This record gives C-alpha cells, structure tokens and sequence, in this order.
C-alpha cells in the first residue's frame, strides 16, 4: 500500500537533492560532500534494502531469490552503518566548521574529506561484509533458524561489537559535539545580547529523531541477544522504523540550512 | 558677479530648454506603428565559460568576435577564447579590483584600472612569449571606471575625479583631458568612426565630447539618478543610456533631446550594461535582477530574458558580426548566449 | 632569444652521447620544443617533441625506441638521450622553439645547431619538383609544393609552414599556415593555394633571399618536410 | 594543433585551481578612517611596510589575511563601496577629539552613511576608538570641549553593564563610554539583526590590535556559520 | 574669487552649447527607422541562424 508510496518518495527525494547539489554551483563546498555521501547512503537504502522487506511483507516470506538472503543482510548491515557512519561525519563537519571558522581551510581539505568519506564506507563496508559473508555472525547461538524466511542471526558478541561500532560511538560523538555546540551557542546568544534558543529547537528536533528512530531498534537486538521470549513482529516495526529514517531524513536535515532552503526556492517556486 | 551670473545660466538653460521643445514634432512610438515587432526572443546558453575566482566586474570582446577578455576582483585578467571554451592568456596584475578592461581592435594590446588608479596596458604579441606590462599611466587621482581603445597608441579613459582623459601609450602624458562633469564618471562609449564618444556620470548628465578639439558639444539631462551604463547605436547617430532608475533611455545626438523610454511596473532594481545588436533593433540591458531584458529598440516592450545568472550581471558585450551576446556576473561565470 | 646546442663531436656506432640545448632571452616553460635534424646531404626531418609543462611526448618512426627526450624547466636546458646511434643518424641537430594557441605563431626561432657525426666500425609525403631555380634579383620567383592528402581541417585552418635557410644560418620561419606572415620577416612572400596544392609566391626578390625553402604539414604526427627547393643567382 | 592549446587552458585552468586554494583562505579587511584617525601608527606595528589604494597581505597565526585602505576620495563614496561585498570585516579608526565642523560629528556620520548602507547590508563593522592617551592628557587641563560641543553629556552617566578600569579617575571613563555609546546608538538603531558592531579602546602604540581583529573577525565568522543552519 | 571665473566659464559653456543648429524628432526617429530596416537580414540575433553556419553550436 504505502510501502511503495514511500520508496518512490524517497527517490524522488534523494534524487532531487542529489541533482540539486550537483547542478548548483553555490553548494560545491567540502562540508556538503557528507552530505552527499548521506544522500547516496539513503538512495542506496531506498534502492537495495527497503523493497525486500516489504517482499517479506506483502508475502509474509521470502518468495524468489532465497540465496541471496545473506547479500540482502550484508547490506541491510552495510546501509544502516553507513547512514549511521555519514551523519557521523557530518556532526563532525559541523564540528570542525563552527567552533573554529578561522582554521577550518587549513584543517580540512577535500582531499581529507574524501579520505574521511572513504574511511567511514570501508569501516562499515568491512563490518558488514566479514562476518556475514565469512560466517563470524553465529558462535555458540540458542536461536534457531526458522525454514524459508529471513532471519539474521546474531550472536550475542557480535551484536556488543557490532552494535558498538555501528550506533554507540557515533552516538557519543554526536551528543558530546552538539552539545558543545549547544555551549557555543548558549554562549554566542550572550556575547550577541549582551553588547548588541533557535539552536535547541532544531538540534533537539535533529538529536530527538535519529535516537528515536535508532535507540528503540538496537534497545530489542539487544534484548533479542541475551534474554528472549519476545515477538519477531514487534522487531519488524522496529526494523522498519529504522529503515524510516531514510524516509524522515531528507525532509528534515536540509530543511534545517539556509542554503539548501534557497535552492529549493529557486529551482520549485 | 554671481548673481548676474547665475540669472545668466539660468535664462541658458531656459534658452536650450525652449529650443528643445521646439524642435519635438512627434514622438518615436508614435513613427513606429508600421512596424511588424519580433515577437518573442528565444536565446540558450551556448557557452559558459568558467574559470574565474571572484566576481566578474568588466568584460570587452575582441574585433574578430573569437578573442575576449574578462577581468575579476580577484586580481587575475584571464584571454579567453569563446568558440573551443579555452583559455589563451590568464594575466595576474598588480592590483586585484579592477573596474575596466579594454581590448585593442588591433588585438595586440589590453588594458585594465580599477581603485589604484593606474591605467595598466599589457603587451599580448611580445617575442618572450609572457605577458608583461607595457606601460602605467599615472595622472588620475581618482578611481577608474572605464577605457576603451581608439588605435594602438591612443586610449581614452574614464574616471571618478569628475574627469575623462585621453592618453598617449608611447609618451605616457594626457594629450587632453576633459573636465565638465560635476559627478563621477562611471562609463564611456565610442562612436564607429572614433571621432566621438559620450560619457554619464553621478549626476545623471551625458556628455558628448570631442576627441580631436577636447570640448563637450552637448549635455543630455534625462535620469533621476546615477548613471552606471552607456552605448552607442551602430550608426553613431544616436546612444541608449542605462541608470539606477530602472529606466533605459534612448538619447539622439542631432535632435539633442530624450527619445524614448524604457522602462516597466515591475522591474525596480538598476541597470549596469547595456549593449545593442547589430541592426540596433534588439537592446540589451543587465539589471540587479540577476537577468538581462532584451528590449525592441524602437517599440520598447520586452521581447526576451536571459535568465541563466545566479547572482548580479555587471557586464555586457555583443560580437562585431552580431553573432553572441556575453554576459558576466558576480557569480564567477561568464555565459555565452545564443 | 637564443638556443646554444652542444654535446656534439664524433660518436663510436651503438655509443650513447647526449645533446643539450641552452635556452635564454625568454620563458622556457610556456613554449613547446622540438629537435629537428638535418643531413649533409639531404633535407630537414623531424624527430621528437615535448609541449610545455611535460605532458605529451611524440616521435617519429625511425626514431622511437632508441632515444629520449628530457626537459628541465627551471634550468632552462633541453636534454635528448642518443642511444643505439647508426650510420644513418649523422646529422646536425636544432633545438626548436614553439607556442600553441589560437593564432600563435610556433616554429619561430631556431638553434644554431650542433654536429654529431657517426664513424665507420598513414604517412603524408611532401612533393617538392623544383630541386634548383636559377633566380635573378627582381625576377619574382613563385615556387610550389604539393601534399598527399587535403591539409584543411574542419575548423577552416590549414596547416602549412614555409622556412628559407641561409647558407650557414637556421631555416626561419617566413609564413605560418599558409596566409600568415611571421613577425620580423618583410612583405615579400605570401603563400596560397587549395588542401592540396600550394604555392609560395615572392615579389621583388633580393640578394638575401637564396636559399633552400622547406614545408611542413600540421594535419597529424609525425611531422614530414620534403624535398627542398634551392634558388641559385 | 588543437590539443596541444587544450592542454594549455587544462595548464592555465590547473595554475587557477591552485590560486583557488589561495584565495578563498584568505580574509578580507577593508580599512576605512580619516586623516586626524590614528593610521600612521598602524603602518608601524601592524606590517603594512614590508597608487590610490593601499593594500597589504600579511599573516597572524598561520592565517591569512589582507588588509586594504582606500586613499584619497571624494565625499559621495557609494560607487567604490560595491566592490566591498566579499570582505569580512570594516575596520574603521576614530580619533579622540573631545575634551581638548566637528571632526567626530564628521566621523559620525562617516559612520551613519557607511552603516545604512545598501552594500553592506551584511557586513559588520569592527570599531577602533583611537588615540586614548589624548582622552585623559586634555582631561586635567579644564577645557571641557566635550560639554560645550555635544549637549547630551551632561544627561550621560556610566553604564552598570560597563566594565571600566580600577585605578583611574571616573571623568575619563565618562569621555570614553560618551562615544562608545554614541558609536553604538547608530549601530543599534537599526534593528536588523543581521550585522554588529566591536568597540575598542584602543591607543596608537598598541600591541594588541592585532588579536582584537584576529578574535572579532573569529566572531564574524562563528555569526555567519551560526545563522547558516539556523541557530542564531 | 574661483566662483565667479567658474560661473563664467560656466556660462560661455552654455554659450557654446545654446547654438547648437538642431533637427525635428521625427527626422531622425525615421533614420534610425531605415538603419534597422536596412541591416535587418545581416542580424544574426533577429533571425535564427542554424547551425551549419553557427559557430557556437
Ligand atoms: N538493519 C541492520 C541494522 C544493524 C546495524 N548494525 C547491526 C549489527 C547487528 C545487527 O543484528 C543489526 C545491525
């Protein structure tokens, strides 16, 4: 019903944003090439990961195309980590251009972008491509398999290092710079209205929705590793909600920079 | 002796007044409804030239309509050639604004100024094969605005000392200057057979001078405000002049009074170059607007936009032949239209 | 202006020397250079090229897989590695400077040249018919050349260039692709013709007009000359 | 032929590529004041030593910047002033002539016609109160000039959010916050939001005047990367 | 005083150009009229050019 609804919206979407950014002349800086990457991150979800899922939900198993039910978890791995990787990198971007404008030509280059970039998809292309495709995912599991339908299996340490590498640190990363970011501009208000608010609505609204759409999701494959006696339906909606932050993504990031706004403006009057 | 003086400018002014009011029997919109008008002007975008680091400032196609030259704020004065969108020269200069930029109709010679003051003139077909500077000129102490080349060894400027100069290349001293402007002189144009150019100013006056005597023959008086735009009809007869009115205004040199205006409801924002086609039918004008209009000379309507500019369109130029219209803007572009 | 070649003198057959052409008088790293060759006997033949700023690199089919030609741009020097010389390989070498862009003028300036002399122990072909012209001062000789195939390219350029070497001197440029009267040379010679044909014609000849006149096409590498054409008094 | 004259304009575009880098890592100054502001000691401590204008491409803390003085110009400057829409900052230097037309009443409206102006509509203006020494010298010889010449100092007092120096006399902390806030009312009637001004203190032999533009102009720049993604 | 030899020399530049021998509107409004319809096939802007005899297509 809906489920192809947003899968064409999401690449018309991604499309039009990344056509935008392409086209337009005024946004060929190193900080939206992050951005960038994010964009064919959630095109490549939009793509390759949402419409199996709902193969599996519209028919309530898998019915063509059963050996490459590995590959389709290989990179449902692979599209959450490297969403998860780029937003990272744009919370650093934002980082290494707000509190220090004066050094941030000299500190980051296109060449150190792109090494950045191609950094953050190795480390979650090698993340997701070993243990799935090597067999390291299963040591020691008490979860059976079930015939005919796709599960990926997990093994409790490889849902602590996975989930680790994948959600935990970037989550870090991302509340210890926003919230200095937050100081900085708690700060800057006072040195404005001093002499001579807005910030913690709209990273509030940036930090409560990725948590939100993220934090439940890896919450139950925590609770799906070591305990049990939970439904699988119920982490189908996660899952899926998980697979909706491609959805509310690119309605909200951009909606949020005042150049992104322009061109929009100036391309759909 | 002022008072006598000043009632004698004054009845002047209302002798040439009167003299000009006689002389209007009709008017151009009313002798110019026999003709069939163009419809609509369709121009693409042939080539966009890119390559520049700032915002481009003055610009000046060559006399065989292949060469052109363009100059930025950046400090660098790049040759460009428009057929293969190559990149002949790129000249740094001393000063990085620079306001003007000419082109010798020999080809061998481009000049430039801006804020310091010092008209440069750079040799283009030296034996070292590097493009040096042939020689500063440094006798206006205010900014430059425009120059444009008369032979290879004469140029004519403009300046914001209320002053316009003609120049010897090979002396470096002002052969005669030109000093009745009361504003500062933003733009000249010359006439086809050289003899002749007019200059607007600050203080919405055009000038018509006299190069060989070194007098003004005539003083047009139309705009409201500042003059930033100038040109002459191909024949010579007659010069369209551009302000910050958002107003184009066609001026005749023989009958010496306003000939026609154009001007529209929705357009509020000034006008920088203005630059006519060939036949003189088609006149084009940049705005703020961050488009050019291509205004009917003779019925004045619009008959055309080119849209293709995200930011303000500081030059236009249009080929010898007629056969392109360049514009430059403050986005670092400079499209090659159809 | 002006190139001094050296590194020449008398070379043992499979030995390896190495000329060097010095550059002075003007930028080095904006001008393409080549090394163009001359028998004792017969006429000039082009061997190798580099353009500026060490991208393109091309030579001639008697000439690859032997040599290598070298720049050094803050030097100023010019280099050509000469390994497994032969016995057809005697020839004085010019160093060649040249510029490309539109409505340039390449092949301007030429070396004095050096000596090189070997011990003992498709393709365009450029037809020149008149070997030797017996001139007189104020004769106004027209000479004429002829070409395999049609040199006028798409874009409307044809490519031909015209030299006179002096007895003792470098063959100078007279007229650059075919209309173009290069800059220092007088209003004498001018050259027309179809894609195939061509003439040179000259007005009001003078006692420092003998000499051997060559061709050149530009339509592709590699580059050929031809015969020569000799006026004598 | 041709290719050889396209490899050429991918060597020109290249040389270009590489002074890209160059230009867009340099901040641009526009330094603006007038004949009786202190500009004569700023070419001795600020590395203006190493022609209409007076440009001057000098480094602090590994970054580049660029200063530029307009020389000698008439009075209606609306024309150069479009050249100046890719600067960063205006410096401008004010004299002290109080207590010793006007030449700060010239100066204040140098100010008013430079702040509402179109151009610089986003363009802030970083202030240098010049020449401090001659604030206190003149103060102890009675003239009074600054209440004769200006009828709003006698209603003036010294602001509770000032943060004044201790161990000096409070008659010249009322001469320097009297034009302090009298650059600042023109600054704050505007209302726009959109650009501010620096205040400083600062006398002609100054070491300091260098971190001060080097942190104000930090603080232009922090404005412009703050107010982007909407969080000023 | 410099304003009163500017006031002169003001006035006999509105001397100089007062007798100025001037033509009727409609004259020249008609020459220009018969320049643009002289030169009209020689614009390549009025009409459009295809693109075996256009350089920039
Ligand atoms: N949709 C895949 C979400 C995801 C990202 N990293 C993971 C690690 C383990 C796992 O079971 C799942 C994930």
């Amino acid at each position: 019903a809906a489920l192809c609804v947003v899968i064409a919206l999401t690449a018309a979407a991604n499309s039009l944003l990344i056509a935008l950014i392409c086209t337009q002349p005024a946004l060929r800086n190193t900080s939206n090439f992050f951005l960038v990457s994010l964009f064919t991150s959630d095109l490549m979800v939009g793509l390759v990961v949402m419409p199996p899922a709902m193969l599996n939900a519209l028919y309530g198993r898998w019915v063509l195309a059963r050996g490459l039910c590995l590959l389709w978890t290989a990179f449902d791995v692979m599209c959450c980590s490297a969403s998860i990787l780029n937003l990272c990198l744009i919370s650093l971007d934002r980082y290494l251009l707000i509190l220090s404008p004066l050094r941030y030509k000299l500190r980051m280059t296109p060449l150190r972008a792109l090494a950045l970039v191609l950094g953050a998809w190795s480390l979650a292309a090698l993340a997701s491509f070993l243990p799935l495709l090597l067999g390291w995912h299963e040591l020691g599991h008490a979860r059976p398999p079930v015939p005919g339908q796709c599960r990926l299996l997990a093994s409790l340490p490889f849902v602590l290092v996975a989930s680790g590498l994948t959600f935990f640190l970037p989550s870090g990363a991302i509340c210890f710079t926003y919230c200095r970011i937050l100081l900085a501009a708690r700060k800057q208000a006072v040195q404005v209205a001093s002499l001579t608010l807005k910030a913690s609505l709209t990273l509030g609204i940036l930090l409560g929705m990725f948590f939100v759409t993220w934090l439940p999701f890896f919450v139950a494959n925590i609770v799906q590793a070591v305990c049990d006696c939970i439904s699988p339906g119920l982490f189908d909606v996660l899952t899926w909600l998980g697979y909706c932050n491609s959805t509310m993504n690119p309605i909200i990031y951009p909606l949020f920079m005042r150049d992104f706004k322009r061109a929009l403006g100036r391309f759909l009057p | 002796e002022l008072d006598q003086l000043r009632q004698e400018a004054e009845q002047l002014k209302n002798q040439i007044r009167d003299a000009r009011k006689a002389c209007a029997d009709a008017t151009l919109s009313q002798i110019t409804n026999n003709i069939d008008p163009v419809g609509r002007i369709q121009m693409r975008t042939r080539r966009t030239l890119r390559g520049h680091l700032a915002k481009i400032y003055a610009m000046h196609w060559g006399t065989d309509s292949r060469l052109l030259v363009s100059a930025s704020q950046d400090g660098k004065l790049i040759i460009w050639d428009s057929y293969t969108t190559n990149k002949v020269h790129a000249i740094p200069l001393r000063s990085s604004w620079v306001m003007t930029c000419a082109y010798a109709p020999s080809g061998n010679y481009v000049a430039c100024g801006g804020l310091d003051n010092i008209c440069s003139i750079y040799n283009l077909k030296t034996r070292e094969g590097n493009v040096r500077v042939s020689r500063e000129l440094a006798g206006h102490t205010g900014y430059l605005s425009c120059c444009r080349f008369l032979d290879d060894n004469q140029i004519v400027t403009s300046s914001g000392d209320t002053t316009c100069a003609l120049w010897d290349i090979e002396t470096g001293q002002q052969t005669t200057t030109f000093t009745g402007h009361t504003g500062d002189v933003m733009s000249l144009s010359l006439a086809p057979d050289t003899r002749l150019f007019v200059s607007g100013a600050c203080d919405a006056s055009a000038k018509l001078w006299d190069v060989r005597e070194g007098m003004c023959r005539q003083t047009f008086t139309g705009h409201e405000s500042d003059i930033n735009a100038i040109c002459f009809f191909p024949n010579g007869n007659a010069f369209a002049t551009g302000s910050d009115d958002a107003t184009c205004r066609l001026f005749d040199l023989r009958a010496d009074q306003e000939l026609m205006t154009y001007s529209h409801d929705n357009i509020i924002c000034g006008i920088t170059s203005v630059s006519f086609s060939k036949s003189g039918r088609l006149l084009l004008a940049g705005y703020d607007d961050f488009n050019c209009n291509v205004w009917d000379a003779l019925k004045a309507d619009r008959a055309g936009v080119l849209a293709g500019h995200d930011n303000r369109v500081s030059c236009l130029g249009v080929t010898d032949d007629g056969m392109a219209v360049a514009t430059g803007s403050w986005d670092s572009f400079l499209k090659i239209w159809n | 202006v002006q190139l001094v070649e050296s590194g020449g003198g008398l070379v043992q057959p499979g030995g390896s020397r190495k000329l060097s052409c010095s550059a002075s008088g003007f930028a080095f790293s904006s001008f393409g250079m080549h090394w163009v060759r001359q028998a004792p006997e017969k006429g000039l033949e082009w061997v190798a090229y580099i353009s500026s700023g060490s991208g393109t690199i091309y030579y001639a089919d008697t000439v690859k897989g032997r040599f290598t030609i070298s720049r050094d741009d803050p030097k100023n020097t010019l280099f050509l590695q000469m390994t497994s010389l032969r016995s057809e390989d005697t020839a004085m070498y010019y160093c060649v400077r040249s510029i490309y862009y539109y409505g340039s003028s390449p092949f301007d300036f030429w070396g004095q040249g050096t000596t090189l002399t070997v011990s003992s122990g498709s393709d365009i072909v450029m037809t020149q018919a008149t070997s030797s012209v017996p001139v007189t001062p104020g004769e106004s000789v027209s000479i004429s050349c002829r070409s395999s195939k049609s040199l006028l390219h798409s874009n409307g350029n044809t490519y031909l260039y015209w030299f006179l070497q002096r007895p003792g001197q470098s063959p100078q440029l007279l007229i650059y692709r075919m209309s173009n009267l290069a800059s220092g040379v007088p209003d004498r010679f001018s050259g027309s013709g179809s894609g195939t044909a061509f003439t040179l014609t000259i007005s009001r000849l003078e006692a420092e007009d003998v000499g051997v006149y060559y061709c050149m096409q530009h339509l592709e590498y590699p580059l050929t000359f031809g015969a020569g054409t000799k006026l004598e008094l | 032929e041709d290719k050889a004259a396209v490899e050429r304009s991918k060597m020109i575009e290249k040389q270009l590529q590489k002074d890209k880098q160059v230009y867009r890592a340099t901040h641009r100054l526009l330094l603006l004041g007038a004949g009786e502001s202190g500009k004569s000691t700023i070419v001795k401590q600020m590395r203006i030593l190493h022609s209409g204008i007076f440009e001057t491409k000098f480094q602090v803390d590994k970054v580049n910047f660029h200063m530029f003085d307009v020389g000698g110009q008439r009075d209606e400057r609306r024309k150069w002033i479009q050249c100046f829409n890719d600067v960063t900052a205006i410096i401008f230097v004010v004299a002290s002539s109080s207590y010793n037309t006007n030449r700060l009443q010239e100066a204040l409206n140098l100010f008013k016609s430079i702040w509402n102006n179109r151009w610089l509509r986003t363009i802030s203006v970083i202030l240098f109160l010049n020449k401090q020494d001659l604030l206190a010298e003149k103060v102890l010889a009675g003239k009074s000039k600054i209440e004769d010449y200006f009828p709003e100092f006698a209603r003036y007092t010294t602001p509770e959010d000032a943060t004044p120096e201790p161990g000096e006399d409070p008659r010249v902390t009322r001469a320097k916050y009297f034009i302090r806030d009298e650059f600042l009312r023109i600054s704050t009637a505007s209302g726009d939001g959109r650009h501010y001004c620096y205040p400083h203190f600062t006398c002609a032999v100054d070491t300091e005047n260098i971190r001060r533009v080097f942190n104000d102009c930090r603080d232009i720049i922090q404005r412009m990367h703050l107010r982007q993604y909407e969080l000023l | 005083t410099a304003s009163i030899a500017q006031a002169r020399k003001l006035v006999e530049q509105l001397k100089m150009e007062a007798n100025i021998d001037r033509i009727k509107v409609s004259k020249a409004a008609a020459d220009l009229m018969a320049y643009c319809e002289a030169h009209a096939k020689e614009d390549p802007l009025l009409t459009p050019v295809p693109a075996s005899e256009n350089p920039f297509r």
